[PDB]
């Protein structure tokens, strides 16, 4: 398997410097033809190419963003590191790392990103980190139940049900930035009403920027 | 820098339709063109590389075309899971560029929302704030109107809603309106109503509870 | 199938979409051909000085030698006048028979003379003619039944014992396909080659091996393709200016075993439709990185072979599906169409033109033809050759009727004598 | 017309005074040629196993198939004595007539047998010979009336359906000129090609296109010259020493609309007199500054293409109007002449020699020939061929004379009988 | 004799042990050829429309034209009835002679008619056949006695007046040798050329010079070799990489020792090879110092800058040499030498190896298959049968005939004898 994972802060203060780390496996930058690139994506907006590094330590950068970018490789650790100085709220985006191989045949050399990391979300704000409060949305021929993940910063939060056992009929809503400046979402799930007294339902909330894990019974 | 222009920006089509997306480069770039598919929340995924080469794994109903400036992404028969935003990207010149994007939703038959209302939990009420939640589950189209009546009084500036992305199976939407108000004002009122207006409803459906 | 992308960045066109067949070996088969010999029948012909059969063999034996070196008283009185009268009568009848005898004798000798003409004068001539006609026929049958052998001896004579391509005299179509079906190659190659017999012939040799009077032997040397069905492409280049530079790596390129093979001599690659047949003998092996030279000259992954100039320069290169034009400086360039209507005027820069829309391009006063110019059709008429054979016929029936008539007259002559004898004895 | 400068500074010679003709296009004409067919006459010839007309057509159809697949009691007593004698007389006369009758019968049968010889034995052989001569004549006339078609099929057969140059069987002179005055070119070019038909043919192709039993068709592809009458020159080079340098840009150079075209393959250019005919297909475009390479190698306006060497070197290059000599190191060179032998010895450096005064040049042990060596004349003699036809004549007149005599004898034989009858119907004193 | 050294150091093979022959001049001889002309014999032939002799010359004169444009009372009473009987008898005998005469008359006319058939009907045709046979013979004899002239006019027709190589029609072997022994060269060169007539013909030209109807003339242009018997060798190269950068020597081709320096022929067409003998053309050759040979053992040789072509990426191929094949197997590509009897007998690791055509039959770099040796194939055979000419002469029964004619004359003789008998009993 060819896999990529991006590590790094979930929250950076303005003017500070961001450092992301792309850990890969299934290929090596010791191999020629192999390249690793950095693509970011502002919330709800288009993709943006940032930097690229090759096997022969060739480095390319986005022209307008060049002065603030620095890419480097450590093939003995399978890691590509990106550095972006003077972070602004306008730099809040999802940062992907991706492998790039070149199309070789027929007189071509068309680079393309065949494999992408899951992406890590980097938020830029002077606001502080806050863990979420979890409340149960109690149910009342199929009824609906859920739990409320209120007042947390920054993104993201991940909700599951019965530790991932319950998947069918589960809806987790996109977070909404409350007027207080904190985020908030709800995760609901539709289940047969006959099972309200026989089956237990627990929503597992995970706010990794604040190391907060919470499990919540709903009755 | 080489600018990429996708068309259209938005697109709606039924399951089975032949969807045709256009990409155009600011200059001739041979066959140095890639197509990506990005589903909600996930990373982009390679579809077509080098204008017309199909990546292994991608279903055969995807096909790329074009050379020079004008390129074409094609789905022969659109399907419930093809809901995503599709991006074209050039590999010709140094600063690699993507196109504005083309969001493709799926047109299905009108389905009415199942409505639920939730009182605030006793736990939340302890800390001096009450949240009232209204669930609109599995409906189409996306456009729906939700109103909050606290003792038959229309609220304003005290609710926020968010909609899920289109489902990859039934192609429906779901929405949650959350009425945030203080424990003080919450217990000064008895009747809490969530009134829903949608195309799938002959008359607006109102779900309601009484405090205590 | 076959298309053509133009890279303005490095002024160059690539012709994508070909399928390869790189020769990496030789297949040799030993063909042999017997002589349908002529036994000269010795006999007197029409002209004694004309020995065609021999003069024909000599011609051949020579050719074969030349190649070999490359290696009541009143009643009584009345009854008396009766006897005297009939006596005189019989005397004339005797005279008559002597005339007929002399008549028949002259005729008889003339019948003999007629036969002796036929036997001594006429018959030998008709036999001398039969001999010459036999001789002639034999020579022509030599030239017909050894057509192939004779064509081959001319070829080796003309080319000093080594020819190319392999003619249809040296190796017929059914033989070539036979040989193809015997080569140590895959069914796909056998299919390919069997379908491009022309190209296969143009990449083949024929080497005279042994030549004797009655039998000829020669090695046919066919190409073996080490790989096929890999992408090829042909690169054209023209100058590019602001100083000027020109990519000097023109020619064919094929994907060969993880690397790019580069064939720098134009003659080494044959092309039929989407099919290319190149010869690895003097080819260069390059990394796949050379292909960035198509988009960027100063590509950091392979130093591109270029040729510079400190002065403006202008020309035109005609590609497979069109033409590149480099119009720089004070030179004026223009594209016209197959009707010669001017359809475009070029400014300073490097442009590309498709042979679909443009027919000619005009750099300065020099005229480039992007397409073959169709011209005047010519026609050479022929007429049927006719052979007029009018046979010689004799009136047999009429003749026989006269001979039967003569025999009837002889028979009646014998009857009349039988009568005369009857009245005497 | 043509001259040659030698630049000692760059050890190289230029051949000035030529006129160009750069091929930049193709003119294609479709020639079609019908077969003068032969209808096989069905009749018995001399040899029944010999079907010449058929065997010739088969040969042809075969060649055609192969190409397709590349796509007073004393008175009384006395008076008795008489009667008996004349009886006997008549008996012998009868025997006489029977003898003659048998003769004539035999003779008659022998006349019949003569005719039956002529009709059954001789006549058929003379007809079989008429048939074979007809057959033969036809075949030979097939080969004469399709001479051109037959040459063309041989050509395509030998070369697998694509020949070069375009033969005079494929395209005759009057046709070539015909085609030329129809090409989309100026009158100067039409005129140029018309004068150098040889060269034009050598730059032309002949591509088999359609081949059927009764008709053959093929595209001829003649060259089009996009420009003409521009100054050309051919550059030669030799090594140069003090380390060594050698210019590697030998070959032809023609002015092409404000720039110089450079033809580095010798194969692409033909030359006839002061006229040059090149092919732009594999040519390099250079600035007019390359001509400064002829005087200065380190010319600052165009970097000259050179090949170096850290060691002394010596060779010879033979140019068009002479020959360059590079004699360096401990090697001894000398130019000789077929009349005075060695007339010059070269010292260390780069010299040039004219083909007017020198005939050979000798670098080390290797001998260069500045001029073609004229050789031994050969002559193959021929004799007039003669045809001996000696006609057969019959003594017609003499014969008839003998037949007229035989008729005279029969005629007179009937007279003697008519006479004899006349002596029988009469009697008296 | 001929061997092959492989230098792993620069990945390259050299083929030693050849002997040179560098062309530096031209020898020109003017050959001339007369036409054995045909005089057309005027006479009535078989078909009046068939003028073979003429149609053959015209064909020829045309070809020549096309080229030209390229430049006791009881006794009495009884004795009465006797006389009467013999009268009647004589009357029938007379009729008999009249019948026979008419017989002979008809026969005579049929004999006349028989001769007149032979003279007016048969004889003219047999003379017309003699004319056509004479004509035909002459034409065929034209095509035989001008064999060489006719082949040469075709050659010049086909190639527009300039051919190569010089055919055996253009110049026969004894003529070639004749010309060779007249060239201004050493005996060793004359001997050499006499032994390699084939190569010599292939380096020669034949240029049409003068063509008239009755005589053809053309210059033959043979090569002159300025030096011979100097060491040659052929250089092959394959890529060479580290185990990273790659290099490839770009000076492939033939090399000959020329007057203390090396002549270099980079175009394959310029050198011909026969056994241990090489024949090269100095016309477009490069002169190099003898130091270039140090490039075979050392690339960074300080005495001559070796011509190489580099690469920043691993690369793999195979070059097939004269006595084997070089193999460059670098990177993740798989190479293998195989044999026609044991299949795969060797797998190559990263590096540059060399293989001899004695033990290996094929080499396989990646998916491409190289043939170290010619693959010997199916023998073909075209059978022939003797051509036979059936000549059956016409014979007449002369003797048998003459015997019957002699019998006829014998019957005539007795006929005159019997009349001599009859007349003699009458009074002569
Ligand atoms: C003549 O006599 C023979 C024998 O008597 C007889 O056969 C024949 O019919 C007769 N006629 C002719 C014309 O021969
Ligand atoms: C014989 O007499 C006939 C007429 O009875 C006459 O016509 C003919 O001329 C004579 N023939 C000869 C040869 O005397
Ligand atoms: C017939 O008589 C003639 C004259 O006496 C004589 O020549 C001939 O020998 C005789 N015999 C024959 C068979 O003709």
């Amino acid at each position: 398997q060819v896999t990529l994972r991006e590590s790094g802060p979930a929250l950076v203060k303005p003017t500070q410097t961001l450092t992301l780390t792309c850990t890969f496996s299934g290929f090596s930058l010791s191999t020629s033809g192999m390249c690793v690139s950095w693509i970011r994506q502002p919330p709800g907006k288009a993709l943006e190419w940032l930097a690229r590094i090759d096997w022969d330590d060739d480095k390319y950068y986005s022209t307008s963003l060049k002065t603030r970018l620095t890419i480097s490789k450590d093939t003995s650790k399978n890691q590509v590191v990106l550095t972006m100085t003077n972070m602004d709220p306008v730099d809040t985006a999802t940062y992907y790392c991706a492998r790039a191989t070149n199309y070789d045949s027929s007189g071509y050399y068309s680079l393309y990103f065949d494999y992408w990391g899951q992406g890590t979300l980097v938020t830029v704000s002077s606001a502080s980190t806050k863990g979420p409060s979890v409340f149960p949305l109690a149910p009342s021929g199929t009824a609906a139940l859920g739990c409320l993940v209120k007042d947390y910063f920054p993104e993201p939060v991940t909700v599951s049900w019965n530790s991932g056992a319950l998947t069918s009929g589960v809806h987790t809503f996109p977070a909404v930035l409350q007027s207080s400046g904190l985020y908030s979402l709800s995760s609901v799930v539709t289940v047969p009403s006959s099972s309200l007294g026989t089956q237990t339902y627990i929503c597992n909330v995970n706010h990794k920027p604040s190391n907060t894990k919470v499990d919540k019974k709903v009755e | 820098d080489i600018q990429m222009t996708q068309s259209p920006s938005s697109l709606s089509a039924s399951v089975g339709d032949r969807v045709t997306i256009t990409c155009r480069a600011s200059q001739s770039i041979s066959s140095y063109l890639n197509w990506y598919q990005q589903k909600p929340g996930k990373a982009p995924k390679l579809l077509i590389y080098a204008a017309s080469s199909l990546q292994s794994g991608v279903p055969s109903r995807f096909s790329g075309s074009g050379s020079g400036t004008d390129f074409t992404l094609t789905i022969s028969s659109l399907q419930p899971e093809d809901f995503a935003t599709y991006y074209c990207q050039q590999s010709y010149s140094t600063p690699y560029t993507f196109g504005g994007g083309t969001k493709v939703e799926i047109k299905r038959t009108v389905a009415a929302p199942s409505v639920f209302i939730f009182p605030p939990s006793d736990e939340q009420l302890k800390s001096g704030t009450a949240s009232v939640v209204c669930l609109l589950n599995n409906f189409y189209p996306r456009e729906a109107k939700v109103q909050w009546k606290v003792d038959n009084a229309l609220q304003s500036g005290n609710s926020q809603e968010s909609v899920t992305e289109q489902d990859s199976k039934d192609s429906t939407y779901s929405l949650s309106s959350t009425l945030t108000l203080s424990k003080a004002d919450y217990e000064k009122h008895k009747v809490y109503a969530c009134e829903v207006t949608h195309q799938g409803l002959s008359s607006p459906v109102t779900k309601s509870f009484n405090r205590g | 199938n076959i298309t053509e992308e133009f890279y303005q960045s490095t002024c160059s066109a690539v012709s994508k979409g070909y399928l390869s067949a790189l020769r990496t070996g030789w297949y040799t088969s030993v063909i042999t051909i017997e002589l349908s010999n002529i036994k000269e029948n010795k006999c007197n012909g029409t002209d004694a000085k004309v020995k065609l059969i021999k003069q024909e063999l000599d011609k051949y034996k020579n050719a074969v030698t030349e190649l070999q070196l490359l290696m009541a008283v009143s009643k009584v009185l009345h009854l008396e006048g009766e006897v005297n009268k009939i006596k005189s009568a019989l005397l004339s009848t005797n005279k008559a028979v002597v005339s007929l005898s002399n008549g028949v004798s002259v005729l008889t000798s003339k019948v003999l003379d007629l036969k002796n003409y036929i036997d001594k004068q006429l018959l030998p001539i008709v036999n001398k003619q039969s001999c010459s006609i036999s001789n002639i026929e034999t020579v022509i049958e030599f030239q017909q039944k050894n057509n192939r052998l004779l064509e081959i001896t001319r070829e080796f004579s003309v080319n000093a014992g080594v020819t190319t391509p392999v003619s249809t005299y040296m190796l017929t179509n059914s033989e070539l396909l036979s040989l193809i079906n015997d080569m140590p190659i895959t069914n796909d190659q056998k299919k390919l080659m069997s379908n491009n017999v022309q190209i296969v012939r143009q990449q083949s040799y024929s080497i005279m091996s042994i030549i004797k009077e009655e039998v000829l032997a020669y090695v046919v040397q066919l190409p073996l393709y080490g790989v096929i069905d890999t992408p090829c492409w042909k690169l054209h280049t023209s100058p590019l200016c602001t100083i000027c530079l020109t990519r000097t790596d023109r020619g064919w390129y094929c994907d060969n075993a993880g690397s790019v093979s580069f064939f720098p001599q134009a003659e080494t690659c044959k092309v039929q439709s989407n099919r290319v047949f190149c010869d690895t003998m003097n080819s260069l092996t390059l990394p796949s990185e050379v292909n960035l030279c198509n988009v960027d000259i100063f590509n950091p992954k392979y130093d591109c072979k270029i040729m510079t100039s400190k002065t403006d320069v202008s020309s035109s290169v005609i590609t497979s599906l069109g033409a590149i034009v480099s119009c720089y400086g004070k030179t004026k360039c223009t594209a016209s169409n197959k009707n010669r209507g001017i359809i475009k005027t070029f400014s300073n820069g490097c442009d590309y033109v498709s042979n679909k829309g443009v027919d000619t391009v005009s750099v300065g006063n020099t005229l480039y033809y992007v397409n073959k110019q169709e011209g005047k059709s010519l026609y050479v008429k022929g007429e049927p050759i006719i052979n007029f054979y009018d046979p010689l016929v004799f009136p047999s029936d009429e003749f026989d009727a006269s001979i039967s008539q003569v025999n009837e007259k002889i028979n009646q002559s014998l009857a009349f004598i039988r009568k005369s004898d009857e009245l005497l004895g």
